């Protein structure tokens, strides 16, 4: 009866949407139709598609997932194409005008047209649930939609919906490229509002991604295309302790209470090993120890950001396929020996596993090879500290002439609340070195 | 390679599998070993390299599986491996 | 004639005991259907100590199975035993626990609890003379801690004479698989010393050096680990169920082991275990069988019995076998190891004889030893606790749901006041 | 089980490599493929790859040998002939520039940007090891690459790596013939790192093998792929103790302790024999005590180096195939009696013996023939005290006038370190003077 | 009933040790599948000496295997009766020790001995009355010499009144196959004189001696080498097996041959020892086979008795004989030979005889002396010795490894004390 509600906001939001939904199409066995295949035996004991799809008395299922966004253009790709008869109408929610890279825009003008509308969806999809999970949203911090309406909306789930455990999958800004000039703008005002009414909050960057598809899978140009996959990996890898037995299961809010020691600390990185082309895994020798090594090591990060600077506060290791028990934890205590890596001296246990039966599923003719084990790893750390020290940077020095302002006051917002937003990371940069310190 | 997932091993880049619009496609002589060679072969948008040699099939699962030849903790526990001697034929 | 309730709380525990089933039942002939195929009538002569008749001579077990999550009881009710339990027996909640004491003990642990009570009293009062509860659980979660001590709590308020035998997976230093580990095992044993009669400490590390070391298996898996435990948790209650030349059942071990009402923590064993190749090279013999129980590398807690003193050992022999076998090896292994028993309890040793071996075996044997040793253990969790409790990580997620900041200094003062007891009374003389 | 890594850098570390692995593969039957053939015996149980191969649940091997090289010109030619199929994709390590016979290139500029790759490729093959005895470093006293990048590959190598062994296969400057101008240069700046970095390092320069193969091959015309297939069966001899049962055992730290008698004195000297021409051997047939002659011969020597100028320290002899050890002890007497070969007096245990029992193996199209047994000696004389006098000859008149020193100077190191390590080798020339006198 | 355990350490004690348990197989009629297919029944009678009973009357050897390599016990347990030892009594390290005594004694050594008196505590613990301990090794190596020194003195301080039987390849001066050779030897016997109730010394010079002139091989195997060690080491403990009308057992010969605390190096020699070519036309007496007993040439070490004053002389005999042939021998070759004897210990040689013989013999000897003659072997150990240690040569990989320099001179001294000792009690 455990399930989850996965709201898909944002230009980025709709394009990760439509890889993780292909995944979990395949993984389960139901075909773009919408329906079982007819070439099959009675069989039994079939209850996994319970978590992300609902059964129709006619046979037909139903993805609990809302695709909203304010432009029309990403989502009457969906309407059209492959998929087009998967999704219910009312799923697909379309604006008129899009934000154009403001927060103001996202947040007071337009975005106040819609969430009336966005919202009945929600309570229609949370009114068929026996027992929910928590929520999980996907969002981008540069744009305006995935900033600007995905603060409202938060904001005003979390009255409605008391404890129930939001997650978010940011695409978080890259250090050194950019696609827009007002990027440092809309990413300081969408943390502040995301420390509030957010249990916890993932980060990827597209920079990061690019490193990792040209040394691992071997593709000189990727695409968006290549990045979404990547993604949907750790996304399916997190949800697949709710759907299938293991030996050791891992619930939504089991990794709440073993990630997150402080009120404001909620901010893990992700990392999937192994990722490896076809060429490169019909010569190596895939065992347990050498997919956790490869979580630790600086270049397969998913966040610019290097884990030798800061230390481990604690580590969440999720295990796939046919993994023995021993070999985890045989390889967990060859980690903690190695001075190179760090942990914090107030946490000395710091690890947790979970073990899952079934083994990943990729695409045929994909870029990822078929391997029957694999890990996820959602670790953190200090280092984190560094990639806000960045972009505050980039907020101060771009504010201080006033450059870009007329077009956030003029849709409502006032001045003082830019002063606000970052006069609250300055606090936050300070909760780091307050508990990274040894006593 | 040929043995192991036997429904067809992955080939590499010919002549005939190029269709229009594809990067790799050249004007000129053209053979089969340019496809294969690494240093001639171009990427493609949005595919790894090229394989230049034979992989296993599509259903091949990679990797190092072992699988345990033991009865486990009821056969270590819940019989005694008595000796038992081999009577020979009477020579 | 006397009767022991079984109980499963959490994943861990679920898990043990659907195990533990399987073995008893292997052992008394059941199939999994429900009916009885057996070759004997010293199998039906004492059936009643753990299944309850039912019509057409089916067999129902007397256990009730616990949980916060339907998942487990799911994975458990689809194995190959799992047809056998009363489906009323099955009590699930809705919201897991999340590894949180709190979680377990206060805010999901007040609702399930009634159902749990009137389970268990409709099963307590169809007995004729009940011996005990036994309960199988882990410290180191937030239901099998947290609703597990609730539940001992309870049952010890309402029952009040009555033997409570708890199978307890403590916590490890090297394959600690939780981050809240020290806190949930600090707020299960400060309920755990003063409402339990004996308490049995099982840890991991032990299981998995027993199943590399000595069996020398290759794949490990958690079903090997259970029928481990479950070997030496159906070997202590074996003179309840099958007559022998010397009775002990779980009150006679209870008055000959625990010295003082605080030191009610054992550690297992189990002894005729040897690798697979390797049979054919050893004889089972009283002496071979005594020197691998008295080993120190088949003990199922990870602490080395050659760091403190044994205060009292108990053994329960099972298979037709002398007395002079037993009683000379005893009193020679005691003759021989002067300092490592005290010196104030002359006679540190109690056996038993059964006279039912295991199936397919000739001779076996179950090993119980209290010893000074288990304050390593509860000195590791302890200067975790304090590492942790200094910089009151992760404490939000217990103090936002009602519990105070003082209880965990209460419960660190208790748990320092035990490990203190363990070294006041190892170092003792005349 | 027992089992080493092998790291060849340089244009001589890799064509050397291409003659050692197809002479490996061949004498364990491993295909150019990657696979075990067809038709092989069933249930054998064979663990002799072990030592060199990996094995993979599909079947291949890959080897556990790292091809570092600077430019793409000599690695490509790995990468497209018939052994791409045996060796990985990454551990074919290829730089962009070349360093141009720079010591200062190759240890300042261009070797300081590829370090943090190779080194992570030798964790990665050493976390496979449950038990490793040494390194195999290939490399030559000529190029700059032998010289700049060899020098801190195994300094790196000794500091994370604390007592594990190292064994140089260095090609030494030939006296007469030589292909570089500033190759008297290099080689002093590459011993002033080996003294203190090397635990061994073995001699065999490039003259001494012409005379070899014109006079016992009846070669008019030796060829660089001739040179390097003599250099493989000594390497392959050295390692028959891992691989192959025998008589006598010796392992790789055995003869690291028996051959070094002080920390600056390492550098033992090779000879092989018989090495003889296909056609003499099928009339007649040798036996242990002519075999053992022909290893004290001067013309049979692998240095060009008179061994009767100089005194013996030790001997380290491994005796191949039909080999029994009576008659080792036989032919070991009959030496000491002789007048030409002395040893010193301070080493009355002048020798060293290893018997093994798998005759060498012959390739097809090969120079040599198939040969009962074979005998590999291993000696530390006296007689290397002209080797390095000469080659200070060549280091100051090229210094006396400062030729050449403007190039080195440019790319990163000072005008010292010549003169530093100048006085270092004047001081190993008088540390010969002061060993070698008879107290 | 008085039971030995024994110990195997090294390759080369490893090799010698799994060719004596060949032999005593062949002895007591075991076949390598575990069972027993003999003849007689008194085979039977004394077998708990040396093997174990298990279920199914299967017979396993007390014996334990110990080195730094596990090639040696994959080619053990690979062998003809490498099926018969169980399957824990393995013991084995991952590294080499490189000939290196610092590395058999302090480095790598300090890991493994606990585990190796693990397993000899509980074969010593399972008998019911242990007589003592047989240990094979050479003084050559570090994995053999070192680890077997501390293994000595680790089972000597544990057991304090056994008896201690350490059989030793001692170095050969011409078949020198290692350079430390003379340091680990002096390194070791510094430690064998003061730890060990008994220690045989065996030369690879003698073994080739007498396997090219009185067997007459054209190839002298180590196989040949260690059958004719293991005549030896199974001639020695017989009178424990077998019933004899004269018995003498292990602490029968160590009172009656050690004449002070620090003499306990045996020379020992086989006697009806014979060329392949001609068993058809002769058979054995008894003046015959002491004149090859008392021959020179068949002693199994590189020391000339003629070089030397016997101290004492013990010859255990095998076979159905009588004893008026056996003290008449004894009197007359001690009378014939006056000068080789001391003076003041009238009746030199002890003698003990034994009913069954080896297999397909009709009589056996067994040789074992004491005499002056090892102060030649020990001269000459120590002359290479100092001069090594002169220019300290090789002597860095030692000393980086954690022990001092004053201990090879300490060692040097103890030398010079028992070479003193040997002159002392020659001359007299
Ligand atoms: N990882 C990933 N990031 C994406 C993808 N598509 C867009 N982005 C990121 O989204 C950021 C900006 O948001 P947009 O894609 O323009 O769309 P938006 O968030 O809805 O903002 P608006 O278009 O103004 O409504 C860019 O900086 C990209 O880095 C994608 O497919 N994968
Ligand atoms: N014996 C032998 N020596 C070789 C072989 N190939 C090259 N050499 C030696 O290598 C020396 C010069 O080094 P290079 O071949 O240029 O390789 P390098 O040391 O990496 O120098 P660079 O290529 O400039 O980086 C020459 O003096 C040759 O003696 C070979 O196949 N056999
Ligand atoms: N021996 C054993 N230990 C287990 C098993 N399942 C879980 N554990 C241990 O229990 C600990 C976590 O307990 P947990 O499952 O969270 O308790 P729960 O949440 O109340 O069910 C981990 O450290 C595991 O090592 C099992 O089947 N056997
Ligand atoms: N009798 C005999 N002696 C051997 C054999 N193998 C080696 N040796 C001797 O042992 C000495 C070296 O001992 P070593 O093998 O290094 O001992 P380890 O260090 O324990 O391996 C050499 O001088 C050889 O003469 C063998 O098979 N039989
Ligand atoms: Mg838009
Ligand atoms: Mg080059």
């Amino acid at each position: 009866m455990r399930e989850c509600i996965s709201i898909h906001v944002g230009q980025a939001g709709v394009q990760i949407g439509n890889a993780c939904w292909e995944l979990y199409c395949l993984e389960h066995g139901i075909q773009p139709d919408g329906q079982m295949p007819s070439d099959k035996t009675i069989g039994g004991g079939d209850d996994s598609f319970n978590t992300f799809f609902s059964e129709t008395g006619a046979g037909k299922h139903v993805p609990r997932a809302v695709f909203v966004d304010l432009e029309p253009t990403v989502i009457d790709e969906v309407r059209t194409g492959t998929y087009r008869q998967l999704f219910h109408p009312e799923q697909l929610i379309t604006g008129k005008e899009d934000a154009a890279n403001n927060y103001a825009r996202g947040h007071y003008t337009i975005g106040k047209e819609i969430i009336d509308l966005v919202l009945d969806r929600i309570r229609k999809l949370a009114d068929q649930c026996t027992g929910l999970q928590g929520f999980l949203v996907f969002h981008s911090f540069g744009g305006g939609t995935g900033s600007g309406f995905t603060s409202l909306l938060m904001e005003r789930l979390s009255v409605d919906y008391g404890k129930k455990s939001k997650l978010e999958f940011s695409i978080y800004p890259a250090p050194q490229v950019s696609t827009a000039v007002v990027e440092p703008y809309n990413s300081i005002l969408t943390t502040h509002t995301t420390l509030e009414h957010s249990d916890c909050a993932f980060m990827v960057d597209n920079e990061a991604i690019y490193d990792i598809c040209r040394r691992n899978l071997d593709i000189e140009r990727p695409t968006y295309t290549n990045l979404n996959r990547l993604i949907g990996q750790i996304v399916s890898s997190i949800t697949a302790s709710l759907r299938f037995d293991g030996a050791l299961n891992v619930d939504l809010t089991e990794f709440q209470t073993n990630l997150v020691p402080y009120p404001r600390i909620h901010f893990p990185l992700a990392t999937y090993a192994p990722v490896i082309s076809a060429e490169k895994a019909y010569h190596e020798q895939l065992s347990v120890a050498e997919i956790t090594n490869a979580c630790f090591e600086p270049a397969n990060q998913m966040v610019k950001c290097d884990p030798r600077h800061g230390k481990y506060m604690a580590c969440c290791l999720l295990y796939r396929g046919d993994v023995v028990p021993k070999d985890v934890n045989a390889a967990i205590a060859t980690i903690k020996t190695k001075r190179t890596i760090q942990f914090v001296d107030w946490c000395p246990t710091g690890f947790k596993v979970g073990i899952n039966y079934q083994p990943p599923t990729v695409v045929p003719g994909g870029d990822l090879a078929k391997v029957q084990r694999a890990v996820c790893m959602l670790s953190n750390t200090t280092a984190i500290a560094e990639a806000w020290a960045r972009l505050d940077h980039k907020f101060d020095l771009m504010y201080a002439k006033r450059a870009f302002v007329h077009w956030y006051v003029g849709e409502g917002m006032e001045e003082g609340e830019f002063s606000e937003a970052r006069e609250d990371m300055a606090a936050l940069e300070k909760d780091y070195e307050e508990v990274g310190v040894d006593s | 390679t040929v043995s192991q997932v036997c429904p067809p091993p992955r080939r590499p880049l010919t002549v005939a599998d190029i269709r229009s619009g594809m990067e790799n496609e050249r004007l000129g002589v053209v053979r089969d070993s340019m496809f294969q060679n690494p240093l001639i072969v171009k990427a493609e948008l949005g595919k790894p390299r090229e394989r230049s040699y034979s992989l296993p099939g599509i259903n091949f699962n990679y990797g190092l599986y072992i699988r345990g030849l033991d009865g486990g903790v009821p056969e270590a526990i819940g019989r005694w491996n008595v000796f038992k001697q081999q009577p020979t034929c009477p020579h | 004639m006397r009767e022991i309730v079984h109980l499963q709380a959490g994943q861990c525990g679920n898990q043990i005991g659907a195990k533990f089933w399987e073995v008893i039942s292997d052992e008394h002939g059941i199939d999994p259907t429900g009916t009885y195929h057996g070759d004997s009538d010293l199998q039906l002569e004492r059936i009643n100590v753990y299944y309850n008749e039912a019509t057409g001579g089916k067999y129902v077990p007397r256990a009730v199975l616990v949980d916060l999550e339907p998942g487990t009881m799911d994975s458990v009710r689809s194995g190959p035993f799992g047809q056998i339990f009363r489906p009323d027996n099955f009590v699930f909640g809705q919201s897991g626990a999340g590894n949180n004491w709190a979680k377990g003990h206060y805010t999901e642990g007040a609702e399930l609890v009634d159902s749990v009570l009137d389970v268990v009293r409709k099963e307590a009062e169809s007995c004729d003379c009940l011996q005990g509860f036994q309960l199988t659980h882990s410290l180191g979660g937030g239901t099998g801690s947290g609703m597990g001590t609730l539940l001992i709590s309870k049952i010890r308020e309402e029952y009040p004479d009555r033997i409570m035998n708890t199978f307890s997976v403590v916590p490890s230093p090297k394959v600690s698989d939780t981050v809240v580990e020290p806190y949930n095992a600090t707020l299960s044993v400060h309920q755990l010393v003063e409402n339990t009669d004996e308490t049995y400490c099982i840890d991991n590390e032990a299981l998995y050096d027993i199943c590399f070391r000595t069996l020398k298996l290759t794949t490990p898996t958690y079903g090997d680990l259970n029928h481990l435990v479950s070997a030496t948790m159906s070997g202590v209650t074996t003179c309840l169920r099958f007559p022998g030349q010397l009775n002990a059942d779980l009150r006679k071990l209870a008055v000959n082991m625990v010295p003082f009402p605080r030191l009610h923590f054992f550690m297992p064993g189990f002894a005729p275990l040897t690798s697979r190749g390797s049979q054919q090279y050893r004889a089972l013999t009283v002496p071979e069988l005594t020197q691998q129980m008295f080993d120190a590398k088949n003990m199922m807690a990870a602490c080395d019995p050659r760091h403190g003193r044994y205060l009292t050992v108990a053994a329960v022999f099972r298979g037709r076998m002398s007395m002079k076998e037993v009683d000379e090896q005893m009193l020679n292994v005691q003759n021989k190891n002067s300092s490592y028993f005290v010196e104030w309890i002359p006679n540190n040793v109690k056996t038993a004889v059964c006279d039912i071996p295991p199936r397919g075996l000739k001779m076996s044997a179950t090993f119980i030893g209290n010893s000074t040793a288990i304050q390593e253990l509860f000195k590791r969790i302890s200067e975790q606790f304090t590492a942790m409790f200094r910089r009151k990580a992760f404490l939000h997620w217990y103090t936002g749901e009602g519990m105070d900041e003082m209880e965990f200094t209460e419960a660190e003062s208790n748990m320092n006041d035990l490990v203190s007891e363990y070294q006041q009374y190892q170092d003792a003389t005349a």
